[PDB]
RNA sequence: GGACAUGGGUUAGUCGAUCCUAAGAGAUAGGGAAGCUCCGUAUGAAAGGCACGAUUUUUCGUGCCUAUCGAAAGGGAAUCCGGUUAAUAUUCCGGAACCAGAAGGUGGAAUCAACACGGCAACGUAAAUGAAGUUGGAGACGUCGGCGGGAGCCCUGGGAAGAGUUCUCUUUUCUUUUUAACAAACCACACCCUGAAAUCGGUUUAUCCGGAGCUAGGGUAUGGUGUUUGGAAGAGUUCAGCGGCUGAAUCCGGUGCGCUCUCGACGGCCCUUGAAAAUCCAACGGAAGUUG
């Protein structure tokens, strides 16, 4: 597995087509986990803020399978 | 209008087709 | 006094190893950026390739065509040479100065270059043209 | 907790290397290890090359060029001081037998 | 070579001697987000302005490049960089060009400096 | 009931065999032998290749240099965790990786100063053409002894969940407190640089080291079974309810002539010096070579 320490990135990697699912984790310090399944690598980026959680969320891309918990 | 035109050529490597121009 | 400007040696540490260099000028003194006894250099990095009775003119130099570096190097990573190498064209053209200025240090790299290619074409310094087999 | 082999091999050998680990769902397990990689000797001196790394033999097709080799000549063949004993050998033979040359043609 | 950074803080420009001017997006990338290779010489000096959305590059060929980089907050919107006008007629001494850019805090005025003793405040 | 009867049951690119060679077997060339067969293994063998060319008398010229079998303990490409069955799991299921091979594609890098730069150097960097030929390395290596590092285990101080005990005593007795391959970043005996050392110093448990450059100072390399994060808490475990579901907890540290494994740097021993090969990488060499 990959980290992503940019939420741009992950935006990016999410529009290439390899993205096949995204799932969001929230855990019990409030800190928020985007993972995004690829081809190759499950790659997750850890998003602490509330504010940019489900901005990032909207901006995820609407054809993209995003999922719960 | 022409200069800008002539003069777009960002991060592109092999898609920048000035042969072309360059030739025909 | 045998580390002149204007004598041929040769570089037997780092990656210009085996090359062999000529004296661009000599700071036995040392400085501040490099407290030892360095000295400037220019040497040949890829030497030309042999050339022969046959071939064209289109051939014959594209092979004789010679690729420069320069360089500051330790006097313990230089081994000096009898052989001297001199012109007027590569005197004073190079100091701390220029290698903090890169533009200069291309400048330089380029005048050492074609000052090569009329030494070589000219057939002086054969020998120091000439890679060393080690 | 004891553990078994992985693997139908028993009897411990160079190549029935193991290794214990602790899982997730705490079970204490072994772990079948490779031999260890091996830094490539010099080619004149024999001591270990500085600047590379320790693989295996099949393991080195993975790297790039640079980082398998060392920026210099005979880089990843010969150690700096070799290389270095190499250059000067070669510049004080061949002028050894210019000099022989000269009182020679006389 | 030099580095400027965005007021916002988000992005960076990377001045180099290898005639390239680096724009990165702090949260795009480790990796540049565009590479610009249009200098002939060693690139000097680049300059961002700390309120208009315009940055510059002065090298040493003599040419400034003007660009305007539009930033939004957004994380669909991409930065967008795009060449505004290419500032000519500068001196080239001892090799040596363009050797510093500065933007004026309040409008989109460049003072650059040149090698020759000359500075230049295009407006 | 391992008995009798009836059915069911073994799932792999990654674990082995297969591949390689070992001692050794064993064709071929040959020679023996009335023969069955014996000997022989690059030998008294014509034991096969590779490259260049306006196509050469449209009848080809010019160059250049060893079988096989034999190891489920040797060598060797690459898989982990959780779950699952009446019986199979590194094989199935879920999740997460990895290896080799192949083709072109996308992005970047070199190049009209053809085949990149930086560092005094050790050498570094995401790239960074290299044919024939030659050479080097890895594979690839004994045994013993202590020393140091890591991992698991053992041990231990608190916290939290239940459980045992409770005439009395015991802020306690016990259990549960877990984190894989893989991915990224990080991390000091050898080497380099300046400097020249006797009033000799440095230094190990073990007395080795230094004008062939000590000490000191600053660097380079090696780099996980280490740390930090991803995997990954959603898992597994422990408890409290509800009729599959809902709540919690799954925490913070210590220690060592300890144990097992492993790694590092060394010391001893030999009239004993402790495999090969397949595979893999590198160097030297310099053939070729506005688009390309």
């Amino acid at each position: 597995p990959r980290q992503i320490s940019d939420i741009k990135q992950f935006l990016e990697i999410a529009r290439r087509k390899d993205a096949t699912s995204a799932r969001i984790k929230k855990n019990t310090n409030k800190d928020v986990k985007f993972k995004l399944r690829c081809s190759k690598y499950l790659y997750t980026l850890v998003v602490a803020d509330a504010k940019k959680a489900e901005k990032l969320r909207q901006s995820l891309p609407p054809d993209l399978t995003v999922t719960e918990v | 209008e022409e200069k800008e035109a002539k003069e777009l050529s960002k991060m592109m490597m092999s898609n920048k087709q000035r042969k072309l121009y360059s030739k025909l | 006094k045998i580390l002149k400007p204007g004598k041929v040696a040769l570089i037997t540490r780092g990656r210009f190893a085996g090359k062999k260099v000529v004296i661009l000028q000599a700071i036995d003194q040392g400085s501040k950026s490099h407290p030892f006894g360095h000295a400037v250099v220019a040497g040949v990095e890829r030497y030309p390739l042999k050339v022969t009775k046959s071939m064209g003119a289109k051939r014959i130099a594209r092979r004789s065509r010679v690729k420069p570096f320069i360089k500051v190097v330790n006097y313990n990573h230089l081994m000096p040479t009898r052989y001297a190498l001199e012109l007027d064209n590569l005197k004073g053209l190079i100091t701390a100065d220029t290698f903090k200025e890169p533009t200069q240090r291309s400048a330089a790299r380029k005048t050492v270059k074609k000052t090569f290619e009329e030494k070589y074409q000219s057939g002086k310094s054969a020998w120091f043209f000439t890679p060393l087999r080690f | 907790q004891r553990v078994t082999y992985r693997r139908r091999l028993a009897y411990n050998t160079r190549s029935n290397r193991t290794r214990i680990i602790k899982t997730p769902g705490n079970n204490i397990r072994y772990l079948h290890i490779k031999k260890l990689g091996t830094i490539p000797r010099c080619g004149d001196t024999g001591v270990p090359l500085q600047g590379i790394p320790a693989l295996r033999p099949r393991e080195f097709a993975r790297l790039s060029h640079n980082k398998k080799t060392v920026q210099r000549a005979y880089g990843g063949c010969l150690s700096a001081n070799a290389v270095k004993d190499r250059i000067v050998r070669a510049f004080l033979i061949e002028e050894q037998k210019i000099v022989k040359q000269k009182l020679k043609q006389l | 070579s030099s580095l400027s950074v965005h007021s916002s803080g988000d992005h960076v420009i990377i001045g180099s001697y290898d005639k390239r001017l680096c724009w990165f997006d702090l949260d795009f990338s480790s990796k540049p987000y565009k590479n610009l290779r249009y200098h002939s010489r060693a690139l000097r000096d680049v300059s961002y302005h700390p309120s208009l959305p315009l940055f510059c590059s002065g090298s040493d060929d003599g040419d400034v490049q003007v660009f305007h980089g539009r930033v939004y907050s957004d994380l669909l919107a991409n930065p967008l960089i795009v060449p505004l006008k290419i500032l000519r007629n500068h001196k080239v001494v001892d090799n040596v060009g363009v050797l510093s850019t500065c933007w004026h805090p309040k409008e989109a005025w460049l003072f650059s400096a040149g090698a020759g003793g000359e500075i230049r405040m295009w407006t």
